């Protein structure tokens, strides 16, 4: 598992013949189950920042890229 | 391991030849070194600013603050000569929250002109931001500003951008020859500047824009044309005249 | 308006010639005399303070240009120098100099209530000679503990350098500033 | 020159024959560090670009216009003599220019003249 | 004794004459008692006189705290050709200080005569005396008196008669506070900017003119040629056992009759100002803050100045400094953000500006005292105070970063509930109104 | 089934003449063979019970123009029953 | 009036007037949209260009 | 788009920040200083046929 997809409830669906047809019914299970997870993300997504606060990796804002020397260096170098 | 880009230490004799712990490592280097070049020879490279190797020393920016064991406070590694059994340490939070804190002093009256800096791709002082500098700036205040001066046809001058590491002083007084150019005023409204509305004359003079780590001393006829990292480096020599 | 470069202008420009006297040529033999011959520099500061007060109390940029050939050196030092130093009048003050406003013990004593009175008496802002030319204001350097916090210090550059006197005026209430440079302007000196 | 690997490389037979540089890069004059050292690279010599007469752009017909400065890079002299050996490329090295560390001292800039001498 | 320190004698006063009640001059000094047996002092030879500087334990009387017998001993003691120099420090540039001052305005002959003394317990071949700028006056007594010293013969070729050779000469600043520190001053007697200099290379091998030289105040230069010749069991008699003597006092501020006086080196600070000064105004229950020894040591609150001896040890142990031994008593009618506020742009002015650390992080603090004296910052701002001093501490040339951080880590570490109440008053006038 | 342990049963059942590098780490435990015993070691991974490992994800070269062996040649394993990778790597030069 | 170069039109724009020694420019009335803050040193006779805007301040008073 | 100051002044400084970051390298910038002394743009073209519409 990666992100936070151990934190969501869904199904894995599997075939039993392996033919064409079983491809097709775990084809519609999995978007099934995808509606089901897009639901839970929504009903459990938090608030907060959406990018790491490493500004080293991370581009600044751009009103303190305006604002700071700093940050403007950050721009700057990772741009 | 190997000195940093290759120096070569010239040991006049084997006999005066002190021992040093640059991180641990046994580092042999003559007596007459200091701890910076200590440090070069075993392979570890100290941020400076206002150090150049043709110079002579000048303390000033603070920035290759290093730890020293039977030191209560950290040495400029610049300045301070190599004794036998030092042990040095660069990488400790002590020589770390002093980078961090040179580097917020030194970036707190700099302007916020690094897309117009012909220093922009070249510069030493946000390269070492980047790298031993912190992250996020506390000053809010107002910054101060000064005049720029006409220094000639051939070095642009920013001064707004000075650090003032006054190698730009001693490379006029010690290596041109031509002492027209100094620091002038006393503290945060210090300057450098000759007083005098005069041009640089001397034929070194135009070595100055190298020796500035900072924007603040720039080459008036490559002005804006580009960027470093356009351009193509050849490795060539001189025809101009029979010194090559 | 302390500025640390120099634009040319008629009362100061390099062109100017500026020697120093016949009567102060023997203070400068004395001052050199002083220190070893191969370190005339060090007598950098008792010369720009000669030439300040032959001058009238402020240094123009041939005054420099004059301390640096006495003392055979480059005029850039000469510059760093009197830039550098708060005694040094590089713009052009009065005949006496008045110096005002405090520093951190005397305000706790009352300092800063003896500036706005003088300024408005004599009617001309701080660092701005008036029109017969005899007054100007500046900031002083405290020299004491300031027990009586309403000093004011009188540079005195009527006479040169043979008639300069640097006092300092110990309790002078906001009338009292006003007597005194009523006294000074007749030419008479205040006692301290 | 045992340039077997050329011929079972791909390179045509024109490009085989170029005469290359193998040097190493030296710090530059607008920078203090030396992070950019002691790696080594081939030059090729591709100064054939002339200017598009439609915008300007400068135009190319070398392929090895910024191969050696873009992707082939080497740790030693020696890997980029064996690998210019092996792909049959004339070369000539051109040893790096090094510092060399002296004395210097901060009491040096305060030093005794010595006695007023008259002469 | 041990159990009272404090009180002295008006016999056991070193610096007689220093109200001014009597000639100044050479008659006056040789009456009494300067440049007395003068000769014999030299006479008895270098290694004696720092043998006696070491036994009367005299610490060094400009701030640092140094004793004064172990600095001369590291003067070098065969000539090599680089002739050795004293240089006697009088430009005192630190606000409510008036000792060097007085001492040269009335005592003169007392500071030639350790001068002389000084230089042969030196092997010192001339001394310079910097006077401060601002004393003009003082430095033409100062003059006047160095005339009828070579005029007498007491200085010069064959001083006191005696075969030692001095010369003493009279420099003088130009309105520098940074010019009284030990290489800044030498950088300005140079002829060059009052910049300090970085201390691995020491004055003691490398100072003036790049030759050894040594850098003393004047209260220490001008008590040496009277512990010789009183004795050094006598001085050391005096204070606590380490640090021990007499050591002249400017009090001044909110007290009732604020004067300079000399008493001994272990004064309790609550007796010396109700004793020799007048009480505090309006009683010592209105006392809220004391600067012990000037601008640069840090800040006192009342709780801690009860039994506090004014001591460079007892003082240092309180996290404080007897610097100058120059006491600035607060009341409670004062604003105590608005005084440290002030020694912050104080020290903003006066840095010289040639490393990184003061030249910029003076000017922050000033800035950052100056919104905090009407509460115009966040309450995690105050914080960021200790993180700039820390910064700043440590990492300057000189002491004068260290000088410019002490006073706002005196104030965080004692006034820190007021620096809040404000910043919370403010806020609330910034709520209630819209 | 984890790093930890693939590492140290591997280090023991796994004859020695075959590997000659193994780092045990959390960006991918590798192993480092000659070529003439790739095969043998892939062999013996598909078949042992405690290292069924029956997927090859896939196969990658790296050029390191600098090394004597030019190419680098990674296999990267997966097995679905113990749900461990294993990355396999092996040295060859042009010809 | 497209004949008027971005030079012309902007050396047409009379200088602000400021009455301290010094001015920032931020480029907009909202900073956010602007350029970077410019700090410009108003001790000088001529006016001082803002080297972002093309913007001239000078001093109002002194 | 170019965008210009509401002033008549072109916002384009000649930083070359966009020729570097563009991932297609679709940006050609050549600059030098203007007779007022400003840094800005000579040619500043644009190869629609290398963009990628990223916004970079
Ligand atoms: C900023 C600064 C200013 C100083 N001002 C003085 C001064 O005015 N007088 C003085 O005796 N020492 C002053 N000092 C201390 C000097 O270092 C002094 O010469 C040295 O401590 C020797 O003092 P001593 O004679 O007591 O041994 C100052 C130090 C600093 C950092
Ligand atoms: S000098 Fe360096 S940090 Fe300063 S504006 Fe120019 S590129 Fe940016
Ligand atoms: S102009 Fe450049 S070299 Fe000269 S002091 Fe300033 S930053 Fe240093
Ligand atoms: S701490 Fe301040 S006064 Fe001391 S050298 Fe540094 S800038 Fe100058
Ligand atoms: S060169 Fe590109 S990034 Fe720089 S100002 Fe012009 S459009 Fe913006
Ligand atoms: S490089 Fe040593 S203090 Fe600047
Ligand atoms: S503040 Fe001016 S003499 Fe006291
Ligand atoms: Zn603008």
């Amino acid at each position: 598992p990666y992100d936070v997809y151990d934190q969501l409830d869904f199904d894995v669906p599997v075939g039993t013949r392996g033919d064409c047809y079983d491809r097709y019914c775990i084809r519609i299970e999995e978007m099934r189950q995808s509606l089901r997870i897009i639901v839970q993300c929504l009903n459990q997504m938090p608030s907060g920042m959406i990018k790491a606060d490493d500004r080293k990796l991370c581009p600044p804002s751009r009103c303190r890229m305006k604002l700071s020397m700093e940050s403007l260096i950050h721009h700057f170098e990772l741009y | 391991r190997n000195p940093v880009g290759g120096a070569r230490v010239h040991f006049s004799n084997p006999e005066d030849a002190i021992e040093v712990f640059v991180d641990g490592y046994a580092v042999k280097v003559p007596k007459g070194f200091t701890v910076l070049q200590a440090c070069e020879v075993a392979g570890v490279d100290i941020p400076r600013f206002c150090y150049h190797s043709r110079l002579s020393i000048a303390g000033n920016c603070r920035m290759c603050l290093v730890e020293v064991e039977k030191s209560p406070k950290p040495v400029a590694s610049c300045a301070m000569p190599a004794l036998p059994g030092m042990k040095i340490k660069t990488d400790t939070p002590i020589a770390k929250k002093a980078r961090e804190g040179v580097m917020e002093f030194l970036l707190m009256n700099h302007p916020l002109d690094c897309p117009i800096c012909d220093q922009g791709g070249e510069c030493d002082l946000q390269d070492q931001s980047m790298a031993f500098g912190s992250d996020r700036g506390r000053f809010t205040e107002m910054k101060r500003s000064v005049v720029d001066k006409n220094l000639g046809p051939l070095v642009k001058t920013v001064m707004t951008r000075c650090i003032q590491c006054t190698r730009c002083v001693r490379f006029a007084s010690e290596v041109a020859g031509v002492q027209d150019l100094g620091i002038l005023g006393r503290g945060s409204g210090e300057e450098i500047g000759t007083y005098v509305e005069k041009l640089m004359t001397s034929e070194l003079s135009g070595n100055v824009i190298d020796i500035c780590p900072v924007g603040a001393l720039t080459s008036k006829p490559f002005a804006f044309k580009a960027r470093n990292w356009e351009l193509k480096a050849t490795e060539t020599i001189d025809v101009s005249d029979a010194v090559g | 308006t302390a500025l640390n470069y120099h634009l040319d202008s008629p009362d100061n420009k390099p062109d100017l010639p500026w020697e120093f006297s016949e009567a102060n040529q023997s203070k400068v033999k004395e001052i050199l005399s002083y220190y070893p011959s191969n370190y005339k520099q060090s007598a950098v500061i008792p010369l720009l303070d000669l030439a300040q007060q032959q001058n009238g109390g402020w240094l123009p940029v041939s005054a420099m240009n004059a301390v640096a050939k006495v003392i055979e050196v480059a005029p850039i030092r000469v510059y760093e120098v009197a830039t550098f130093y708060s005694m040094f009048n590089r713009a052009k003050v009065g005949k006496y100099h008045l110096l005002v406003c405090g520093t951190t013990p005397c305000m706790i004593r009352g300092s800063r209530d003896i500036e706005s009175a003088l300024l408005d008496h004599l009617g001309v802002k701080r660092g701005e000679v008036t029109k017969d030319g005899l007054f100007s204001v500046g900031e002083m350097e405290c020299m004491g503990c300031c027990v009586n916090a309403p000093m004011i210090t009188v540079a005195d550059y009527s006479n040169g350098s043979e008639g300069y006197t640097y006092n300092y005026f110990e309790d002078v209430t906001p009338e009292k500033v006003v007597e005194i440079v009523e006294k000074l302007r007749k030419g008479e000196k205040p006692p301290h | 020159k045992r340039g077997e690997i050329g011929k079972v490389s791909g390179i045509p037979e024109e490009h085989l024959s170029r005469k290359v540089i193998i040097y190493s890069p030296a710090r530059t004059a607008t920078q203090s560090g030396s992070g950019k050292l002691g790696k080594w690279k081939i030059n090729f010599v591709s100064t054939l670009k002339w200017e598009n007469p439609l915008m300007g752009w400068t135009s190319t017909g070398d392929p090895y216009a910024n191969v050696g400065d873009s992707a082939l890079a080497f740790d030693s002299e020696e890997a980029a003599k064996s690998f210019a050996e092996r792909h049959g490329w004339d070369y000539k090295v051109k040893k790096p220019n090094t510092p060399l560390l002296k004395v210097k001292s901060y009491s040096d800039n305060f030093k005794w003249k010595g006695n007023p001498q008259p002469e | 004794e041990k159990t009272h320190f404090g009180g002295l004698k008006d016999e056991d006063r070193i610096f007689t004459n220093l109200y001014g009640l009597h000639d100044p001059f050479l008659k006056g000094a040789m009456k009494r008692g300067d440049w007395h047996r003068t000769k014999d002092l030299v006479l008895k030879g270098t290694d004696w006189i720092v043998n006696e500087m070491k036994k009367s334990g005299l610490r060094g009387r400009g701030g640092a705290g140094f004793p004064s017998g172990l600095k001369w001993s590291f003067m070098p003691k065969v000539s090599d050709g680089r002739p050795s120099y004293l240089v006697v420090n009088a430009d005192e540039s630190e606000p409510g200080t008036c000792k060097d001052r007085e001492i040269m305005r009335h005592d003169p002959h007392k500071l030639l005569e350790g001068c002389l003394i000084a230089g042969v317990g030196m092997r010192a071949s001339a001394a310079y005396i910097y006077i401060r700028g601002e004393y003009v006056n003082e430095r033409l007594n100062l003059e006047k008196a160095r005339r009828e010293a070579y005029a007498a013969g007491l200085l010069g070729k064959n001083a006191c008669g005696s075969g030692y050779d001095f010369e003493v000469y009279i420099h003088f600043g130009a309105g520098a506070y940074i010019c009284g520190e030990e290489t800044a001053l030498l950088e300005s007697l140079e002829g060059k900017q009052g910049k300090p200099r970085l201390k691995p290379p020491f004055p003691a091998n490398a100072g003036l003119y790049g030759c050894p030289t040594t850098v003393t105040n004047v209260e220490t230069v001008a008590v040496s040629p009277t512990i010789l010749r009183r004795g050094p069991e006598w001085f050391s008699s005096f204070g606590r056992k380490n640090n021990a003597g007499t050591k002249l006092f400017c009090i001044s501020g909110h007290v009732n009759k604020p004067c300079t006086v000399e008493e001994e080196m272990s004064i309790p600070l609550k007796e010396l100002i109700e004793r020799h000064c007048g009480g505090v105004r309006g009683g010592w229950d209105n006392l809220l803050a004391i600067i012990p020894g000037g601008s640069s040591v840090p800040l006192i609150p009342k709780n801690i100045c009860e039994d506090v001896l004014m001591d460079f040890d007892a003082l240092k142990a309180v996290q404080s400094g007897l610097g100058t031994a120059a006491v600035i008593v607060m009341d409670k009618s004062t604003d105590v953000v608005d005084a440290i506020a002030r020694l912050s742009y104080f020290y903003k002015h006066e840095s010289c500006g040639q490393c990184t650390p003061c030249r910029e992080g003076t000017g922050w603090l000033w800035m950052i005292m100056e919104r905090m004296k009407v509460g115009n910052a966040k309450l995690e701002e105050i914080d960021m105070l200790q993180e700039v001093t820390k910064q700043i501490e440590g990492h300057t040339i000189c002491a004068l970063g260290d000088a410019a951080a002490w006073p706002v880590q005196g104030l965080i570490r004692h006034f820190r509930p007021e620096l809040e109440r404000r910043i919370r008053e403010r806020a609330e006038r910034e709520l209630l109104q819209a | 089934m984890d790093n930890q342990f693939i590492f140290k049963y591997s280090w023991e059942t796994l004859p020695k003449k075959w590997v000659k590098k193994m780092e045990r780490s959390e960006h991918g435990n590798r192993f480092d063979t000659n070529t003439d015993y790739l095969f043998q070691l892939l062999c013996f991974l598909k078949l042992h019970t405690y290292t069924r490992v029956q997927v090859l994800i896939d196969i990658c070269g790296v050029d390191y123009p600098s090394r004597k062996r030019r190419f680098e040649v990674v296999y990267n394993l997966l097995s679905t029953r113990y749900n461990s990778r294993i990355r396999v790597q092996t040295s060859a030069d042009e010809v | 009036r497209s004949k008027k170069s971005p030079m012309e039109l902007i050396s047409e724009v009379p200088p602000i007037k400021v009455d301290g020694r010094i001015v920032a420019c931020e480029g907009d009335t909202n900073p956010a949209l602007g350029h970077p803050i410019e700090f410009i040193c108003l001790d000088l006779n001529e006016p001082a260009i803002c080297k972002y805007c093309g913007l001239r301040y000078v001093q109002d008073h002194h | 788009a170019l965008r210009r100051y509401p002033t008549g002044e072109e916002r384009c400084i000649a930083c070359k920040l966009c020729e570097a970051v563009c991932p297609a390298q679709a940006i050609t910038i050549e600059a030098e200083e203007r007779e007022d002394g400003s840094r800005r743009t000579t040619r500043y073209d644009i190869d629609m046929t290398k963009c990628i519409y990223c916004g970079f």
